């Protein structure tokens, strides 16, 4: 878990990816804090509902058990980062959301072409970079 | 005098859990003993007066066994679950609901609070389905649904709910459900802060032979490695499962504590140390 | 086709009692069969869907008697009331609340409505006191108080209440109360429009050996003379008594009808004839 | 361990006054220290958490006196009431509302509760009128009206009110009202169960030179004779007076207790002995 | 409709795509059931609002008629699948959401780089595959 | 007569802002003058009668200075903010809350409406933190949080809130916060339609020397270029900052107007022209 | 700002992109109107919450100040368009959302493979094109 | 007042009198209990409001002070008794309602001609007499 490796080999050239994580609503604050400790502080939350039916088991939410066709509440987090930071971010989310039970969640990684900060008109690397963030923390550690 | 400077010292503990729901399962030893009985209802009543919103779920396997012996249809158990044919089901519902549940309601009412006893049929609070091993256990149920609607107005009106672990499927058939399981799913259904289980041990030990090897606090990954590594076992593995299932659905804490001790429920809440093993997410 | 033109003809009858409360007591003795039983719950559910606000009170003396035989415990009735020692009290509560009450809740839930089963202990719905000759009768109770607070939110939320006739005094001691008596005081406590008693006879009989000696309508002076004259007897005494006590507190009508006639409850309300003996005057 | 068995022992005391309103007046003179002060707010917050509904009324005469010395303004009291010209009125309002009232709000907020500080002007909570000998006393006020409308939603939302004893007549003129007087009328206006006066003496004293001459309990005829006889005097006069006025309007008890005894408010309520002089009779 | 064909030719190499469908809220349960019957049981719902103004016509929702600038309620469904399953899934959604009136909806197909199941740490094909799902159903039919 | 045909002509203006919240800051000149004082409360009261929901936030630097001179601890200012040690803080709270706030409440009450004066401590309406320059200013605060809960029921009951610009941090320390800043953040916290600031100028001029170079209306980008280009400066740059910060958080409009003129607040709302400089998003 | 230029050079061949904008909730109507005036009338709104913590400053919403770990409300807008229209659309959103204060927002540009209109079964260019839209307005201006 | 004496000398011959007491609402239960202890257990309560303005003083209720023309809440008790019991009953009420402050209350005594008990049709002395009452208590004391 602390050593997952995402395959970005169909997207050579691409500088930015979107990590989209879907997990248990009560995990949201632990995930966000973990990411903050490590310098990820640009993220977007959407509450959603979903279905993830494997075989004939049935996941358990609010004491009741949901199967095929029953939407169940989840929290979603979209995090756009630079290629180098992808594996690390995926590992942090996975690790902090984990419980071990079905319905724990899924993470998807998507290619992104451009990033723009509205206040400043910055683009690309300048727009994606956050002062005090993971990148800067590693330079302070170096 | 001093009785007061010590009531004052509980303020922080009272404030910490003000307004929060707390599902408590009462069973086994604590339940036979009358001094532990009324000392447990006293603890419930205090917690409600002081601002927590407690819910009692009870068991009653020993009193069920007494009636089954009387009727020459003695108990049969596999891995802690009672084999339950139709006749036995009727006796189970008769004792849990009509004897234990009301005995507890009755005591709380007489301690100056007011209780309402429910089974899973009442308000369709619980919907059951056959357990994976029905083929051997017969009418033993897993919890398919919890609908807590019926508890909303009862807690608003200030009533203390007291829950008995029987219910039906949608077709209307009764099932016997283990009371730890009901307590755990009910806690998750309400987003409770705590689930507390009164058992007949100190909680979870490093090594079962030594009783001073009590684990005071532990998280999920930690307690799962303990099942894997064998280091706790027996009558404790199911209890620990219902804590895990509960925590993973959002219950903030779950504790297993020694129902044998006077006022165990109070110690667990009104002190840092606690009164057994606590398990966090 | 024209089985609709007959639904149409029932409008006036439905309109007449729209919104009104109706306490129905289901006699233990009318519970002769899984299917009759379910015809009665059907009738309740219909009344609820159609706009009346019905409340079920049940008995269960034969279910009790059957367990007393099995457990080898002797039984006695005096003037329609069961002599009740401590042991018997526990069995009474067990059968009435743990078997009958949940059997009925369970059935209503499965008919597409939702029920909540309560005993007098629950939300302190009833407070009992002994009877003057407990001397003879043991733990048999008279109704000292009815506090219907707990029913208000359940009816508001749309639940149908199902009530079992056991309760406690303030000191917390259990008492066995005749279900007719509970039904009648509960009706007065709610200002109900009607009290309807379903039993195992056509109604009140001129003479109990002859089932065609049904009295169709009778007033209080008349029915009191019948209790003296000796014409009503055993379990029909607390039946007539509870009608009188109830009417005197403002319930507008009270009727006694055959539980085992298909749809007797419906005939009684949705027709001018009725389906047994009606009391008032 | 057993510092829990003493929390348990406080159940009856907590139950007795659950839900009731209690007006507490915090004497300016009992505000001897940042730490004593915070022991009193602790006691209030505890009472709120535990189910009573407390209301704080405060004074502040010494804080006022200190600013009058600094600003070079002479001071006078007659029979416990401050002579108040226009200039002095402005200072009074300044200290009571702008210093004391917010100091206390501020402390409660920091103890994990939430307060709202009001003067009589706020929501027209109090309407003043002059006193007959304003001739001598200047802008000193008697309470003409109390309109507690504004407090209803604040208590509903769970806020603790903290009240300063200044107000205006209908024409909009400010008046200085003795805080004991406000406390007592506010208690009557809310039908409060208790009025409790925290001051800087053990209680009411047989004789004010001797602190062991505490009167433990006394009735109205008795305490009125004490004001005549001359035994109560200065600032103890509007203290006893406001107890009498309050009791006569339906407040069940009134007590005067030492503010500087650790946890005096708690002793008074959560024990039979009490912590000073109680009035009734 | 039952024979739409998506163009994935600008994304050669790419193994996974996200089918994002936006349609009428009351269709949601019919769409989810259709997908369940056919073995699609990993999906995510978000309620959203949108605008799809063609020409000067005005779509009709809740009895009232919405034009430019008026957001109208829709339900969104995100479904991540493997390249082979894309055309089939698109057809099922389209067919079950359809009514014939303007505002029926739009479907977008997006490239996806990686999939991770949190409970197990599985990636790629193992993570995306669901026990009992479309893939397995076709092997049972073979 | 004609007084009526002109009341009729205000309908459109009254309708436009019916139901909307409006945070008004009252300070400086307008505040000393009694004719402008009561003419400003008259305007508030009219706006509430007519259907807007106004909120008053006040300053009071001149009255604070008077007391500081009296106590030989004269004012010290840097860039428009008062240097505030602990002693000075106490005097600031004393005057703003205990003198100005209540004077304004008192006047509104006497104008036939009803006011409730709050500070930031009350209901925890405001939470402060030290300003970036604490090191020089001492206890001067920036607004860390606004919690408007306590205003919801007061506006529902119809009360007009009057706010004083002091508050505390979580640890319970008091801070002095500039009243323009409080007005601006409060407006944003409520989603108000307007923020209106009574100052001692015509608003914003093209060129500060010429007073007929009034800018009637202007947007953010436009007013930012004005700070950059120097063309307004001085005591106006902070005022304009709190408008910007407010607008960017959702306040629809913000105006700076001439509190010197009679009925300025009415002109600004009940006319197209307005009575100063308006700034839109 | 009115001359930002997005870098699409890692996605040669790709015809469609998704402009995903996240900004202040009270801007939503101004942004939507601006886009409508210019012929963008196919868009999707989701309310969301986010975090964008640069350095140690703290953004101000509802009069209160949010830092690390505190989600703050934003409105999101997803706009799928054709390659040629990307720079123009980005500029319009940026310009109309802008205020100048931190928390103003971020814009991300994502590649899209296919577009389908459900009512008609149209795909690609036909599906993405809106009658009366930017494309048509430019032909009427030509 | 432990020894008030009412003047019934304008009603010679009359056997029954109605004692009408008007006092402070919160006294009601203490007055009813005092009467119960002494064997008066036939009485009727009506909540009322009244005015009793002497000179220019103003009585104090619910913290506020009421003068001319301001109704103030009181509780009323009507007690019908036989001639011999009048002075005693009047003394019990006066003593238990008393506080010392203005607005304490007034008691009026009225002549009554006949008493009838509906249940039994008893009249006069039989109808007025209550089993276990004052009269019977004095015979047991004799
Ligand atoms: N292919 C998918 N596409 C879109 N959303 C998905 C997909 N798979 C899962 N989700 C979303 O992720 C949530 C969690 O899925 P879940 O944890 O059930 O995945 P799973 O593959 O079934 O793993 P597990 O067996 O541990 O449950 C779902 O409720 C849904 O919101
Ligand atoms: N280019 C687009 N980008 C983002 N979302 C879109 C786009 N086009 C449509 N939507 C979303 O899809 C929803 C449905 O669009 P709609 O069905 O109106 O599309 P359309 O192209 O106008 O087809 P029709 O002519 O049948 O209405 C919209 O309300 C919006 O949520
Ligand atoms: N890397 C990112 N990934 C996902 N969402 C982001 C990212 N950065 C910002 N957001 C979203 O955009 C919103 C606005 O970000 P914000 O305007 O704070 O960006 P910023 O980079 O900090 O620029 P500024 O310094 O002007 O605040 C956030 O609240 C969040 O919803
Ligand atoms: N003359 C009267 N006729 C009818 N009712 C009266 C009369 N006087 C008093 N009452 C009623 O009795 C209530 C109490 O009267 P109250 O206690 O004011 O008597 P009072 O004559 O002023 O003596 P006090 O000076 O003690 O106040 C009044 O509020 C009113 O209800
Ligand atoms: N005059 C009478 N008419 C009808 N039934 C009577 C009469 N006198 C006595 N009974 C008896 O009273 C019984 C009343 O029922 P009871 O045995 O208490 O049953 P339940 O309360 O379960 O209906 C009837 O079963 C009948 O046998
Ligand atoms: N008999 C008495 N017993 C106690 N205190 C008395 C008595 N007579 C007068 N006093 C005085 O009355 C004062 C009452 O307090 P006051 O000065 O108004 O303070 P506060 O109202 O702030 O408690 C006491 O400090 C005490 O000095
Ligand atoms: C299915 C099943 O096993 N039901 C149990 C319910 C009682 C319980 O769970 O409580 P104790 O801790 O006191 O045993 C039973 O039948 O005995
Ligand atoms: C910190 C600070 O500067 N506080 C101010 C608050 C008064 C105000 O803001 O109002 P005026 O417009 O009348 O000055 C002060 O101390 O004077
Ligand atoms: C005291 C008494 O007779 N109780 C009844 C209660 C049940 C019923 O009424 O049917 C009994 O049979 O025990
Ligand atoms: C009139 C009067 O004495 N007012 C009091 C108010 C404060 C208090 O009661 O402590 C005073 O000292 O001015
Ligand atoms: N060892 C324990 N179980 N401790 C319990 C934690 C302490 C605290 N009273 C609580 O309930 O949260
Ligand atoms: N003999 C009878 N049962 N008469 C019943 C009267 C019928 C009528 N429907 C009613 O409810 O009042
Ligand atoms: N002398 C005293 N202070 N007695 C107080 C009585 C104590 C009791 N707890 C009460 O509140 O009524
Ligand atoms: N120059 C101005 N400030 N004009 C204000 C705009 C006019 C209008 N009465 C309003 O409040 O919206
Ligand atoms: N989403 C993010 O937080 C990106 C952070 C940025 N890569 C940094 O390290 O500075
Ligand atoms: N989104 C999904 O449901 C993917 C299902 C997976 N492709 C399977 O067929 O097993
Ligand atoms: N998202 C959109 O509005 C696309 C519009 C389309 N490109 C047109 O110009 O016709
Ligand atoms: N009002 C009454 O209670 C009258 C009592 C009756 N005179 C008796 O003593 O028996
Ligand atoms: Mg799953
Ligand atoms: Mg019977
Ligand atoms: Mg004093
Ligand atoms: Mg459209
Ligand atoms: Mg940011
Ligand atoms: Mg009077």
């Amino acid at each position: 878990l602390e050593s997952i490796q995402c395959d970005l080999s169909a997207f050579p050239g691409v500088k930015f990816f979107r990590i989209e994580a879907i997990f248990r609503p009560w995990r949201l604050p632990f995930v966000i804090d973990t990411l903050s400790k490590y310098g990820i502080r640009g993220l977007t939350n959407t509450p959603v509902k979903g279905v993830g039916v494997q075989g004939g088991s049935r996941e358990r939410y609010a004491g009741t058990e949901f199967g095929p066709s029953n939407l169940v509440d989840k929290e979603k987090l979209d995090i756009v980062v630079s290629r180098a930071q992808v594996d690390a971010v995926v590992r942090l989310v996975a690790a902090s959301a984990y419980t071990g039970e079905i319905g724990d969640g899924k993470i998807f990684v998507h290619p992104v072409a451009e990033v723009v900060r509205i206040r400043t008109a910055e683009t690309g690397l300048e727009a994606e970079k956050m002062e005090g963030g993971m990148e800067d923390m590693m330079k302070k550690k170096k | 005098d001093y009785r007061v400077e010590i009531l004052s010292e509980s303020l922080p503990f009272i404030q910490k859990f003000r307004g929060k729901t707390i599902v408590v399962k009462y069973g086994g030893a604590a339940m036979t003993s009358p001094e532990l009985k009324s000392s447990v209802v006293s603890d419930l009543v205090l917690l409600a007066c002081v601002g927590l919103r407690p819910i009692l779920v009870h068991g009653g396997g020993p009193d069920i066994n007494r009636y089954l012996k009387q009727l020459n249809i003695p108990a049969e158990f596999r891995d802690g679950l009672r084999v339950t044919d139709a006749t036995t089901m009727e006796i189970v519902s008769m004792v849990l609901v009509g004897k234990v549940n009301k005995n507890l309601v009755s005591l709380i009412n007489a301690a100056g609070a007011t209780a309402v006893g429910l089974s899973g049929h009442d308000g369709r609070l619980l919907t059951a389905r056959p357990v994976p091993n029905s083929a051997q256990l017969g009418f033993v149920g897993e919890v398919a649904r919890v609908d807590p609607s019926v508890l909303r107005p009862l807690v608003d009106y200030g009533y203390i709910p007291v829950i008995a672990s029987v219910a039906a499927d949608d077709s209307g058939q009764a099932y016997n459900i283990n009371a730890d399981t009901v307590a755990g799913e009910l806690a998750a259904a309400l987003g409770a802060e705590k689930l507390i289980l009164l058992t007949d041990v100190a909680g979870i030990l490093e090594n079962k032979e030594d009783p001073s090897s009590l684990i005071k606090e532990i998280d999920i990954k930690g307690v799962k490695k303990m099942i894997e590594d064998g280091k706790v076992a027996g009558g404790m593995i199911p209890k620990v499962k219902c804590c895990i299932r509960s925590l993973a659905q959002g219950v903030k804490t779950a504790s297993i504590i020694d129902g044998r001790r006077q006022h165990s429920l109070l110690h667990e809440i009104m002190s840092d140390e606690g009164a057994g093993t606590m398990i966090t997410g």
